[PDB]
């Protein structure tokens, strides 16, 4: 809500960097901190980055590379925790932020970092290599930002530099300039501290700071802290959140503890937010762990009345963690799976010999069964012989916890289909939408994506597809009876809230009652098939209830025969 | 000898501002040789002479029909007021004086609802549809139908009756023929309801939906 | 001046052999000084003089009430026959001759059924119970209740009305108070029904059960 | 219907032989033949045996012993098949039919057999040892009754005899007298036959008889047969009944054969009688065989959509065939068994050390679960500390295929309970009822056993129990509201068709609607508990439907809260 989530790009190459540019204004605008890795790549001088004005914390590896900007408005950031690390080693890295190719007055890269607000680090190092055109590196003695731990967590810095530097500001103690301005001086919290004291605003024990606290403090008291180690408990720096329950004196007799709080994203809170999980263990997370499955009550994760229930898993799971994508194999592994516990995606590597075996169109339609997934999606190619993707005639929701490149609920690009028909959607969990490079595609802007969203951060970036202004060619349009034009494709089947009544999947005027041979009755704006035994009638409606009872046209006492 | 009475206003027109009810004084059975007549409208014995009289109409009785309309703002009828149609002729030496007016007692808020037909009453042909009201007072009331906002005309109804509850009660029939527009909606279970109008009604109106 | 009319028989008594309907000729408003009167019963203009006359009864009008009962075997009324009550006095120089009788047309077999009250009409207090009839002819009809073979008395009903179907239609209310014997059975869902009697009825009777 | 069934007595000792006497007038009166073993034991001179006048066939071993009658009205019998054999060896046996203890003029046993009608035998021999006071044994050359098979099926005959015999009648060929009267001469169908001919009314090939036929014939044609080998197909002697279906020319393509007939009790018929089974194999029987289970459509036996379904078995089954009765063991083996596939019984051997372990009262009440059994019952003892057998508060039917001593659907005697409460019974399959030796027992004749029957042959023998004339002492009687007095015991619970309404199991006037705190509603002459959420009311009934909807007293839109 008031925060954003990490990502998984690793020197990744997105498409249409104008979308990459809009890829994050919906993510980080109104965001305080990140739950994972922060990844910045491929950005020219042109940059509307004000939304990054207010950032304070990180949980995973930060990353910049192949970025050709002259400034970054990153300030007020004072924490990096490094739960995830570049190459499983570094907390933050920088590489090849310049231009080796071609009037305009500019260097072609970045000159200075300017990150005075940074004061605390946890597990992880830093790398900065092959980063020409920038100065004020090797300037501030990173060690004084590290903890008493990770003193041996090495780093590495670039020396091959093009342009000359400037001496640090005279208003700064030594040579600690993130930037030439005094506004980029430095304070530290390692050496000057009171002996074993971890952090301090000054060598005074009165200036010393609490152990669990970090980044210094206006005073060693909790409220006066600056960087709470593991959470900001209503404005407090405590080590662990209060337990949910408590056991009695010396008895196996538990009882709830109202002051208890679930563990999540450095925030002791009452309940778990949407898209997340609840556990008797006491942690909101994105996975229901070992010997522990999911139910509702809105989601929760606890054991059932049986060993681990046997269900279908998707990619990224306990046995599909290092998978690339789908292939000839593990396709019928989704046979009639009502609900998958993973993710999936399609690439050309599937539609190619892979000497193994490739895939085929007809070995499909299993997705007429699926009713829910846990992860994300991603597509790259698709055969021309398949006009649409009706195979998904009915899927309820994505509910994508894990995301592609740590950001997308789904992805699709590089195809040649004409339209789409994912009609049974009313909701979407975390993750961001994305689409482009779909030549024949139409009926795109016939969708109220905002409705499907459940997180305000979400949006949709779309381009490189035939627009409505030209799709109307030959007379394309949302179906007639589909309310307010909320179609996914042609035919009434693709409706959502069609005021007229439907047959299984066909909204039309006539729930033909008595004027169609297989008679019908009505319920919930939907047509239903009359009973078999109830003989055909022709005066008025032939049936009155689904079952054999509540009938009229008889062909045991209440039944027909 | 001959005799003549008047006609009261219509509840559908009363209790509705834009509508204009009509206190009406019909006259019939003119004399084959002494038919003359003229009106005078009084209020508790107070002449106004502001009515709109209409021409005549012959009948199978070899006589003529006469009548005049009287204007209403509803107030005086809403709070209570008596009217009087003064007529005359030569066949009768006496004038006319009738104390027709609204009545008063303990007004009862209409207890209202909807109900379907019976499974066994389905048969084949013109099915019935109904809508009932009870616990209302007085008997001056008339209602109509509505369907998804649209009206219906093939309906009929019944007058009220007294019981031990000191109120009134009745229902309204709605013919619904085969292969017709009356039943197409019903089978498709759309918004049917009963548009009711009555004095004791909160805001002088209520309503009750109906479907399967 | 004064005037007097008679009273017809009761359908509950007609169409039932053991019962004995009563063609009755009431008289009221005697003169304070000229009250004498005597009856004579005719059949299409045929005197029988086989009636049972009763005494008088004073009223708030400072006058007396007079009446005489007339015997029936139902046949002549079943197939059709006219009656005539001849009375007299001094206050009026003319006798009386009234052509009261059964009517005839296209008899309609009563289309009958039962229906419950509405969930929303439950409220708290005297709940309603009903039973309807339509598609019957003529209007001369009256019905009653039965419960596991036992009767009910707190009921009421309504008269009939005409519509486009050329027949009649109405319902009968049954008061059912709280904490009472009317509802104990209903809540327990026993045999409730509508005892109907009518000419066009096959065997002059039908019935329809009712419960939850 | 027109037949009776075999039994399993083997020199058995019934109780109160006046019941043993009535044990079979309901079995064999109006019976033509038997489906199993015929067992005659313990019968004095006093004997009303006219019901045995018309008997024709047998399927199992015949048996007589310890019988002290001077005559037997067994005639018209001409077949014995011997599917079951005494000591698994003999088709018919006779032993110790006399009196070794003490005016009246009588020998004290049987003098002659008189069985002229017998002409055919199948697998099995005969034994007659220690049978004094009878003559005309070793008289008729049994071999000429045997088949061309079983020539080596030995026999054995008594010689120790008391009273002298008489020469056979002069009107009989040699010395073939079942009795001194010419009416007991003999004809045979072995030696005189036309060479290989099996049976004949004379040495003429025209007098020869059909192979499949037996007992001779008026002519070798089928209709002219006398003893059909395997069935009397509408008056025909064929070998095997017609198949139910038929496969096409050379295809795995089946199609029904209307002329097909199920195999059972030597009678090719259309369907299977009541209490019996139907099989695609083509045989009505009393067991649903291997890898084959039961469903209805009234019963039928075929495989399901899974290997042999795991359910509970009773005694006499594939692993309880040679069991005596119940013990400390295999008692919780009935845990929550909705439907047993076997039989059971109780003896004192259960309630005794059996050094193993004995049983206990409280380790019971599992039979509040059972809804159907397949076999029979039998009881002998029971502790005094248990007044009744309410534990069976609900069992639907016995449906007893297998029977104790091959005759009883159930048995009970030798107890001291006061009454019984098997209330949920409306039907009973095969088997005969029996009861006696129940001192404290009352409310016995409050039962319409005839109603529970489904086979006219059934009845009930009862005695040695306190009668109604004395049970009324202290004021015993069927419950008030139980219709027509059809009680099993006191309290409304033991009703059957109680016009007044019931709560779960208690028939009373008041389905207290609004006058009892936990409100209630009504359906099917039964009280139901109102919804929880529907608040208490006091004007009229508080609820209108079982579920949260159809309620009035609210405490989501249609629900209460």
């Amino acid at each position: 809500t008031q925060v954003c989530t990490g990502t998984d790009m690793k020197l990744r190459l997105p498409a249409s960097p104008e979308t990459h540019l809009d890829m994050l204004r919906h993510l980080y605008q109104g965001c305080q901190v990140v739950q994972g890795n922060l990844e910045l790549t491929y950005l020219p001088t042109n940059a509307s980055l004000s939304f990054l004005q207010d950032i304070q914390e990180v949980q995973g590896y930060v990353l910049i590379a192949h970025n050709q900007v002259r400034q970054v408005p990153l300030q007020r950031l004072r924490i990096v925790r490094g739960t995830q690390l570049f190459e499983d080693n570094y907390a933050l890295a920088v590489l090849d932020n310049g231009d080796p190719l071609n009037t305009g007055a500019s260097p072609g890269g970045l000159r200075e970092l300017q990150l005075r607000s940074l004061t605390e680090i946890l597990k992880g190092g830093v790398l900065i290599q092959r980063n020409p055109q920038l100065c004020y590196q090797d300037t501030i003695l990173w060690k004084d930002i590290f903890h008493k731990n990770n003193q041996l967590a090495l780093t590495l810095i670039d020396t091959n530099r093009s342009r000359a530097c400037h001496p640090c500001s005279p208003m700064c103690k030594g040579s600690r300039c993130w930037g030439e301005s005094s506004e980029d001086c430095q304070s530290l919290t390692r050496t000057v501290c009171a002996g074993g004291c971890a952090r301090c605003k000054g060598p005074l024990p009165t200036d010393c700071c609490h152990e669990q606290c970090a980044a210094g403090c206006t005073g060693p008291k909790h409220s006066d802290c600056l960087a709470c180690l593991h959470f900001n408990h209503s404005g407090i720096c405590e080590l662990h959140c209060p337990a949910l329950v408590t056991y009695n004196t010396d008895t196996f007799e538990s009882m709830p503890n109202p002051e208890g709080r679930y563990t999540f994203g450095a925030s002791c809170v009452t309940a778990c937010p949407y898209n997340y999980l609840s556990t008797d263990v006491g942690s909101c997370t994105l996975v229901c762990p070992l010997h522990n499955q999911e139910v509702t009550a809105t989601q929760r994760c606890e054991k059932c009345s049986k060993p681990c229930a046997r269900v279908c898993y998707g990619l990224g799971m306990e046995h599909l963690r290092e998978v690339r994508a789908v292939t000839s194999a593990n396709i019928q592994e989704f046979a009639g799976c009502k609900k998958i516990f993973g993710s999936l995606a399609f690439l050309p590597e599937s539609f190619d010999g892979d000497p193994t075996a490739p895939l085929q169109p007809e070995q499909l339609q299993v997705f007429e069964t699926l009713e829910e997934i846990t992860g994300y999606l991603y597509i790259s190619a698709w055969p021309d012989s398949l006009p649409d993707l009706s195979v998904f005639q009915n899927l309820q929701v994505i509910r994508g916890r894990i995301l592609h490149n740590g950001a997308y609920s789904l992805t699709l690009q590089g195809l040649g289909i004409s339209w789409l028909g994912l009609r049974s959607l009313r909701e979407l969990g975390s993750g961001l939408a994305l689409i482009h490079h779909n030549t024949h595609l139409c009926f795109v802007h016939t969708v109220p994506w905002d409705q499907l969203f459940r997180n305000p951060h979400q949006a949709l970036l779309h381009t490189a597809n035939r627009p409505e202004d030209e799709c109307v060619g030959e007379g394309l349009a949302c179906h007639q009876l589909c309310a307010r034009g909320h179609c996914w494709g042609p035919g009434p089947t693709q409706c959502v809230n069609c005021s007229q009544f439907l047959r299984g999947q066909e909204c039309v005027e006539e729930c033909r009652v008595l004027q169609g041979l297989p008679r019908e009755y009505v319920n919930a704006r939907h047509c239903l098939p009359c009973h078999p035994e109830c003989q055909p009638q022709n005066g008025s409606v032939t049936c009155f209830g689904p079952e054999a009872d509540q009938c009229v046209a008889c062909a045991d006492p209440p039944f027909c025969v | 000898g001959p005799s003549v009475f008047l006609f009261p206003p219509k509840p559908k027109d009363t209790l509705m501002i834009s509508r204009t009810p009509e206190v009406t004084c019909v006259v019939v059975d003119v004399s084959h040789e002494d038919p003359e007549v003229k009106f005078n409208w009084y209020v508790d014995g107070v002449e106004v002479h502001n009515a709109k009289t209409k021409p005549r109409e012959e009948q199978y009785n070899s006589t003529y029909r006469v009548v005049s309309v009287l204007t209403v703002l509803h107030q005086d009828w809403l709070n209570g007021k008596e009217y009087k149609c003064k007529v005359s002729n030569k066949a009768l030496p006496a004038p006319i004086e009738k104390t027709i007016s609204k009545a008063k007692g303990q007004p009862r808020e209409p207890q209202v609802y909807t109900l379907p037909p019976s499974r066994d009453e389905y048969l084949y042909g013109d099915v019935s549809l109904t809508c009932l009201v009870k616990g209302f007072y007085p008997s001056d009331i008339a209602v109509e139908w509505e369907s998804n906002g649209q009206p219906e005309n093939n309906y009929k109804t019944t007058p009220p009756v007294l019981d031990s509850d000191g109120s009134f009660f009745l229902y309204s029939k709605l013919t619904v023929p085969r292969h017709s527009a009356r039943m197409w909606r019903w089978a498709h279970g759309n918004v049917f309801s009963c548009s009711v109008m009555h004095e004791a009604l909160h805001n002088h109106y209520t309503q009750k939906s109906l479907s399967l």
